[PDB]
Order: structure tokens, then C-alpha cells, then sequence
């Protein structure tokens, strides 16, 4: 007559996570007027048909 | 830029001629020589230090 129980749980966890985003852009205009050409990198059509 | 269109300023060079040494507008060579030597040999020198 003796008893005895006896227990060790053990968890671990790890998580890692990354994101990364890099973008670029240029755009150059020539001729018409500055000011307009300015207008296309709207890139919306009527400023470039100003333009 | 509707501003810009109507009042620019100066914001760069046309890299062909951008600028013309005073000395070019002397009356004298001896004057102009006298300032291009000491342009070249003291005030330049001095300027690109500071």
C-alpha cells in the first residue's frame, strides 16, 4: 500500500509573420503646357485629353 | 499649378549656358584679367571651403 501519481505537460509555441511592399513610379510629360501635363498623372481621360 | 502657370520662379538651370562670369562684363582687360586671377586664385578657393 503506497501510491503516487505524478505529471509534466509541457507546450510551446512559436509564429512569425513578414510583410513587406514597395512600390515606384515615375511619369515624365513633354509638350502642351505644364500646368495641363501636370493634369495626366490624374490619370483620369479628360485631364489627359486636356493635356 | 494654376498659380504655377500664371508665376513661375526659377528653379533651374538650362545646363548649356546657365550663368556668364561677371569679369565677361568689365570695361577693361586688365581690370577683368586682375578679377578672373583673383577669382581663380583666392575668392573661389575661399567660397568652395566655407
Amino acid at each position: 500500500t503506497g501510491q503516487l501519481s505524478a505529471e509534466a505537460k509541457a507546450k510551446y509555441g512559436e509564429s512569425i509573420s513578414s510583410f513587406t511592399q514597395y512600390s515606384n513610379t515615375h511619369q515624365e510629360v513633354r509638350g502642351g503646357d505644364g500646368a495641363k501635363a501636370h493634369g495626366v498623372f490624374s490619370g483620369k481621360k479628360e485631364d489627359f485629353q486636356a493635356w | 499649378v494654376d498659380s504655377v502657370s500664371a508665376s513661375p520662379d526659377f528653379v533651374d538651370f538650362v545646363p548649356t549656358i546657365p550663368m556668364q562670369e561677371i569679369w565677361t562684363l568689365c570695361s577693361s582687360e586688365a581690370q577683368a584679367e586682375a578679377m578672373r586671377k583673383h577669382y581663380d586664385d583666392v575668392w573661389a578657393p575661399a567660397q568652395s571651403e566655407k
